[PDB]
């Protein structure tokens, strides 16, 4: 539940595994934007159905 | 140089036709074109990631 870190070490562990999950996260990107692409395309369809 | 007709052309809906199914089937070509070089961009996305 506390999740401390570095309590006895001192050094910056805690933004640094922050950086990690960032960067980690990075690699969701693509899958995203193919999502994105195919969302607009369906919407696109809705509106030529109008 | 385009020549100056001395007569009525004939079935002049025949050409006009001809001329409309070549338009149509250089669209069909570009549009399958058009998707690999999207799937191909795709792919390389995922590629370079990795």
């Amino acid at each position: 539940s506390i999740s401390s870190l570095g309590v006895g070490s001192n050094l910056p562990l805690d933004q640094l595994l922050t950086d990690l999950t960032k960067n980690e996260k990075g690699r969701l990107t693509p899958i995203t934007k193919q999502q994105s692409a195919n969302s607009a395309k369906l919407t696109a369809y809705g509106t030529l159905k109008s | 140089l385009a020549e100056a007709a001395a007569t009525t052309t004939e079935n002049p809906l025949q050409k006009i036709d001809a001329a409309l199914a070549q338009v149509d089937t250089l669209r069909s070509d570009l549009g399958a074109v058009q998707n690999r070089f999207n799937s191909a961009i795709t792919n390389l996305g995922n590629t370079v990631n990795n």
